């Protein structure tokens, strides 16, 4: 049982900013790493960018609209996924989704950096630009 | 989007039929496919290409078609039907594993 | 505070805290700035020996 | 120590007025209201008004007014009550009280001695 | 200091829009008996403040959202002539009249005062039954400094009426100006304070002023519980009743940034509204006596920090193990659910417990052995 | 020098190069 | 599995009275109530708007309003110090 | 505004005496006890709790607008005439007799 309550954002102006937290419980945070990914109301989930593993880089990668928009850190002291989203737009929007990232690989079909799946995440955190 | 995906399809409450999503840097790297009814949790429908999570649907099946990356649902369930989703990596050896968006299930 | 005073060393380096607790704890102001003076000093002498800790620092003299 | 030393235990007619007088002791009397209060036998205890010095405000009770003073000698830190025109329903004891903190004025912790003024 | 800007705060109770300043803004400290004048003025309607309205021995107050002028004036032509009576000492006193000698008095606005009472008994009614008769009526007794509005002006001091003011009643459903005689003393005692007293010398000249009624002090009569009618009457009371009008808002608050949480790690006052863990990655001789006592309370908390084995600043892992006797929630909620103020409250009891044991008995094992 | 470094158990350290020769030397 | 952690800086406020300093605008040193020693004040105050929370006030039992009394008195009383005592008038 | 229990209320020493104010309005609640030919004191003050000198035998209170006050083990000294007062209100005035 992987309590992934993630709770922040609301109503803000076309220009602004805001603070979004991931709360997580129930599994090994100190090493798992974490992912965001946005799903505008008239839309799909759409991939926003994940921390990497701590001891695997410790670093983050953004996606192809967001990149130079958001950032993502994680104080693992208190299992807590912080994303600042700042400078936005206003297709910016949607119930901004918090997960915990896998590894998966395997030998034959082989290939960097291979794939990962978002198994256990949140309940959602609606966040609407005006 | 670069993990191009289909509308949707419909259903027939018994059916053992598949659906599909493309985008070419699958036939590089692995798969991946979701479940999410609206307003509800998204859920994991494959873990890897070849593999599916502890507590997936019993009656889904099919695996991948190439970056044509299709799957089959059986035994078709009115509440389950909802809608799916795909993703993988949007460049071969890139670390950026975009969300290719879904299909209705109808 | 003061408990320890009369007892041989080691034992009473136990209660060190009670004695660094227990400083800074127009009459007034003349007395608690004097107070807040020696603190001060006490510190900046103890900084310019080599130390940040109220604890004990042992050295290379 | 608080004492209130009352003074009076004039009989009186109807239609004069009477007067009487009340010494506080021990607390400082600018920063502490006071009250009067009249018992009769037989009748509800009514309260009478209330006097705060430093300023000497004065809040009369609406069946006594036009008919009841309140003052005071700050130097002698003592109030003086007046009734105007005595009847025969006037007959009580009056009592100078003061609240018991008077933060919070209607604790009537202290009170005077009592002067009996009959009718 | 903490400032409510709730625009219908009524004095007491929660507050919540609050917001946090240094420095008050600038109160003048205007000196009057039964209205309140310049100060500040309510934002939407008028505030009736008290302790409890229905006490009859605590004073109302007041504040009207729009002002009532009152013009005031000293016809006296008045010459000014002094004397010296003793080395290095003048006393001046008023040499004569030149003119008729006239009376002092104040002009307020009879359209808008009557606007103004009808405004106050319309927010009276709340309080009490919609059914009231509410009568303004003069004060009962007093000084004069009581039974008459007492102020300054030009530098002489006016003891104005005000019986033409406060005479109606008020049932529960142009361009002329009210005229309050005032009398002008010299002889001036303000704080009534048992033997003190001033002098104020006369001001050459005729003297008008142009000020706000911007407040005013009610004291109801009571005493009665079928009269079915409330008297309210002016009384100057307190002098302290005039700058509970100006410093209603604020609040001083003593600021404890020290705080001990469970985490999972062994060795400005702003988003206090925040949860904690966004709050964590967000973040003359009076004024000696004052910087002072600051830089005690600055040491005292790095005397603490001296003695945690936390010689940094901000956040610092610590060797004492959380007690489940604590208050637990487990360590999802606290971070998530619950503000700092609220967990402080929520271990405040026991603060003492844990700064015994995060002292020097911890570090002496960690730093001594 | 926060966290980083106060728990340091990393023998799959740097997973996205432990990827970059996991199969290429195959 | 939990242990204390040290957090300096955290939003905690407690009630209290204190000292506070007059802090006027620029000041003829001749008026009653300037004692002509009130640091100059800040021509953009650094009132900082909060998040959402309750406080509750009580203005009727506040410190502010006892200090700044005694505050005027003493003021007023300081400026009548050095002037005449009339005490031949009577 | 305020009633109070029967005034003719008449007990023997020992037993417990109840005396029962209503009060319409809201508002801290005191009694008050008086002596004959002497003045009143305040026995009781904000509802329940006892003045100082008074012993312990003098106490009660209730939630609702209805206050009770009682009185244990009555002595010689007891027996006075009770009033209950709420802001410038007192009742009606109960005597306690033996
Ligand atoms: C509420 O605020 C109002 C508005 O500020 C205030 O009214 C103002 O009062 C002052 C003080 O009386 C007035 O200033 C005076 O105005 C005339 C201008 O000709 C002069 O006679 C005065 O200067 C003489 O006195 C000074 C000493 O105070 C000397 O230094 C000087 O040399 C002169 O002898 C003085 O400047 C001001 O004009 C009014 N404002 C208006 C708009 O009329 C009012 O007093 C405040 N309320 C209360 C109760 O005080
Ligand atoms: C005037 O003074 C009174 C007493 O000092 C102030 O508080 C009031 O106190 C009474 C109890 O003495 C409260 O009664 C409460 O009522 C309800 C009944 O459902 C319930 O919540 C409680 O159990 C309790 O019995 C009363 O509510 C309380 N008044 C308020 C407004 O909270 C009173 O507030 C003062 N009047 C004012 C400010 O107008
Ligand atoms: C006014 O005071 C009452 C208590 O008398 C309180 O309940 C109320 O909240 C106050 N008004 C506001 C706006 O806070
Ligand atoms: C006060 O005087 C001014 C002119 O100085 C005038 O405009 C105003 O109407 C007067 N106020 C009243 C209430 O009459
Ligand atoms: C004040 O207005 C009321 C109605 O609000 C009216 O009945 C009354 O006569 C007015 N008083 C004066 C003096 O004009
Ligand atoms: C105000 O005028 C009324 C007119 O009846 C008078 O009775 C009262 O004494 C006056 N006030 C003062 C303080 O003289
Ligand atoms: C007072 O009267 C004198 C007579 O010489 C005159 O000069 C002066 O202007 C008058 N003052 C005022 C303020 O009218
Ligand atoms: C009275 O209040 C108005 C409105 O706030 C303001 O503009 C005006 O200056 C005030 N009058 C005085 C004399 O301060």
């Amino acid at each position: 049982e992987v309590q992934l309550v993630e709770s922040g954002g609301g109503l803000v102006k076309p220009g602004g900013s805001l603070r979004l937290s991931c709360s997580a419980s129930g599994f090994d945070f100190d090493n798992a790493w974490m992912t965001w990914v946005r799903q505008p109301p008239g839309k799909g989930l759409e991939w926003v960018g994940r921390i990497t593993g701590p001891g695997e880089g410790w670093s983050v990668d953004y996606a192809a609209p967001v990149e130079g928009r958001f950032t993502i850190s994680r104080l693992n002291s208190i299992n807590f996924l912080y994303l600042e989203m700042n400078n936005l737009r206003m297709e910016d929007s949607g119930l901004y989704f918090c997960a915990r990232t896998g590894k998966y690989y395997d030998f034959w079909s082989g290939y960097p950096p291979g794939e990962e799946y978002f198994q256990d995440w949140g309940r959602g955190t609606l966040v609407t630009v005006s | 989007y670069e993990l191009t995906q289909e509308t949707g399809v419909s259903v027939a409450l018994g059916r053992t039929v598949t659906i599909t999503c493309r985008g070419d840097s699958l036939r590089s790297h692995y798969a991946s496919w979701y479940q999410k009814k609206p307003g509800q949790a998204p859920i994991l429908l494959f873990y890897g290409k070849n593999n599916r999570p502890s507590g997936v649907p019993d009656r889904f099946s099919g695996s991948a078609s190439g970056n044509r990356a299709s799957l089959t649902i059986s035994g078709a369930q009115a509440e389950d039907d909802a809608e799916y989703y795909c993703s993988s990596r949007d460049k071969s050896g890139s670390r950026l594993s975009v969300f290719g968006g879904g299909t209705k299930l109808t | 505070f003061l408990g320890a005073a009369g007892s041989t060393m080691g034992a009473a380096s136990m209660t060190l805290t009670v004695q660094a607790r227990n400083l800074l704890s127009i009459k007034q102001l003349q007395a608690r700035v004097l107070a807040v003076e020696h603190y001060l000093r006490d510190q900046q002498l103890l900084g310019i020996w080599g130390c940040s800790g109220k604890l004990i620092c042992c050295t290379n003299v | 120590q608080v004492q209130l030393v009352q003074s009076g235990g004039q009989m009186k007619k109807p239609g004069e007025s009477m007067r009487i007088s009340c010494r506080a002791s021990g607390y400082e009397f600018i920063d502490c209201t006071l009250n009067w209060i009249r018992l009769a036998p037989g009748k509800r205890p009514e309260w009478m008004g209330w006097l705060k010095p430093r300023g000497g405000a004065v809040n009369y009770a609406r069946p006594l007014q036009g008919r009841v003073t309140m003052t005071r000698d700050v130097y002698s830190d003592t109030a003086f009550l007046e009734l105007r025109s005595l009847t025969v329903d006037d007959t009580a004891v009056y009592f100078c009280t003061r609240g018991k903190n008077c933060d919070y004025n209607w604790d009537f912790e202290h009170w005077g001695r009592g002067t009996p003024v009959i009718v | 200091i903490l400032k409510c800007k709730d625009k219908k705060f009524n004095g007491t109770g929660p507050c919540p829009s609050v917001s946090t300043v240094q420095c008050t803004h600038g109160i003048k400290p205007v000196v009057s008996t039964q209205l309140l004048l310049n100060g500040s003025l309510a934002e939407e309607e008028v505030i009736i403040r008290s302790e409890n309205i229905t006490n009859n021995a605590k004073n109302i107050l007041v504040q009207l959202n729009t002002p009532v002028q009152i013009n005031c004036t000293r016809p006296n032509n008045n010459t000014v002539k002094s004397i010296r009576i003793g080395p290095g000492q003048a006393f001046y006193y008023t040499g004569d009249i030149i003119g008729d000698i006239r009376q002092a008095h104040c002009n307020v606005s009879k359209a808008t005062w009557n606007e103004t009472l009808g405004k106050v008994v319309k927010q009276l009614r709340k309080h009490f039954g919609n059914n009231t008769i509410i009568r303004f009526a003069q004060s009962s007794g007093g000084d004069l400094e009581v039974t008459t509005h007492s102020f300054n002006c030009g530098g002489e001091f006016f003891y104005c009426n005000t019986s033409g003011l406060f005479n109606s009643t008020w049932i529960s459903n142009s361009n002329d100006s009210i005229t309050l005689p005032c009398r002008i003393k010299q002889i001036i005692n303000m704080w009534q304070r048992i033997g003190q007293a001033m002098y104020a010398p006369p001001i050459q000249g005729v003297i008008r002023c142009v000020s706000n009624i911007t407040g005013l002090i009610l004291t109801r009569d009571g005493g009665s519980t079928n009269s079915t009618t409330e008297t309210f009457r002016p009384g100057g009371g307190d002098m302290r009743d005039n700058w509970r009008s100006e410093l209603y808002k604020y609040k001083v608050v003593k600021i404890e940034p020290l705080g001990v949480a469970p985490t999972r790690c062994k060795r400005f006052l702003g988003a206090a509204g925040s949860t904690m863990g966004a709050a964590s990655m967000t973040l003359g001789i009076k004024q000696l006596q004052a910087r002072v006592l600051a830089v005690e309370h600055y040491l005292r908390d790095q005397q603490l920090l001296g003695i945690w084995g936390c010689s940094g600043k901000l956040i610092c892992c610590t060797n004492v193990p959380w007690n489940s006797s604590w208050s637990n929630r487990d360590l999802s909620e606290i971070w998530d659910k619950m503000t700092w103020l609220q967990w402080d409250k929520e271990i405040s009891n026991y603060t003492q417990i844990i700064y015994g044991l995060l002292e020097e008995s911890q570090n002496q094992q960690e730093k001594n052995e | 020098q926060d966290l980083l470094a106060l728990d340091k158990w990393a023998s799959l350290w740097n997973w996205f190069d432990i990827t970059n020769w996991l199969w290429y030397i195959k | 599995n939990l242990w204390v952690t040290v957090y300096y800086g955290v939003p905690v406020w407690k009630d209290a009275e204190t000292t506070l300093f007059c802090a006027s605008d620029a000041k003829e040193k001749h008026n009653v109530w300037a004692t002509h020693a009130c640091v100059p004040t800040d021509p953009n105050p650094q009132e900082i708007h909060l998040e959402n929370v309750i406080e509750e006030f009580n203005m009727w039992k506040n410190n502010m309003v006892e200090q700044m009394h005694e505050d005027i008195i003493s003021l007023w009383d300081q400026s009548l110090k050095p002037c005449v005592k009339l005490t031949p008038l009577c | 505004v305020l009633t109070q229990s029967p005034g003719t209320l008449s007990l023997s020493p020992g037993e417990t005496a109840i005396i029962s104010c209503r009060t319409s309005q809201y508002g801290s609640l005191a009694w008050y006890q008086q002596r004959p030919g002497q003045a009143p004191r305040l026995v009781i003050y904000s509802g329940s709790t006892r003045a100082a000198g008074i012993p312990d035998r003098f106490s009660g209170s209730r939630w609702g607008p209805d206050y009770n006050l009682t009185i244990s083990n009555l002595e010689s000294g007891d027996f006075g005439v009770y009033y209950c007062q709420q802001y410038e209100f007192f009742g009606q005035g109960t005597k306690v007799q033996v």
